[PDB]
């Protein structure tokens, strides 16, 4: 997946108090959100547990 | 912009302004236009002469 021209908020992509694991390295994800990049790419697929 | 003539586009002057803008990221080399046409009660229906 391609993001550009967009702008979003992660805040409502965490608040949904669903999603069992998370992680996150690189980046502190409270501090995220101010901390301004370029594109964002997502790669979904499917895994065992 | 509205305009009374078939043919032989007049001389007048106007801009273009942009609507929205659309990030693909990907190079386009070809394109192609898409018509309509219309089905009434004279054609007998089928799409072939
Ligand atoms: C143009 O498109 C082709 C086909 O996807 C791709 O291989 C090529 O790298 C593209 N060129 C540029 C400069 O993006």
């Amino acid at each position: 997946k391609r993001i550009s021209n967009c702008v979003a908020d992660y805040s409502v992509l965490y608040n949904s108090a669903s999603f069992s694991t998370f992680k996150c390295y690189g980046v502190s994800p409270t501090k995220l959100n101010d901390l301004c990049f370029t594109n964002v790419y997502a790669d979904s697929f499917v895994i065992r547990g | 912009t509205p305009i009374n003539l078939v043919r032989d586009l007049p001389q007048g002057f106007s801009a273009l302004e942009p609507l929205v803008d659309l990030p693909i990221g990907i190079n386009i080399t070809r394109f192609q236009t898409l018509l309509a046409l219309h089905r009434s009660y004279l054609t007998p229906g089928d799409s072939s002469s």
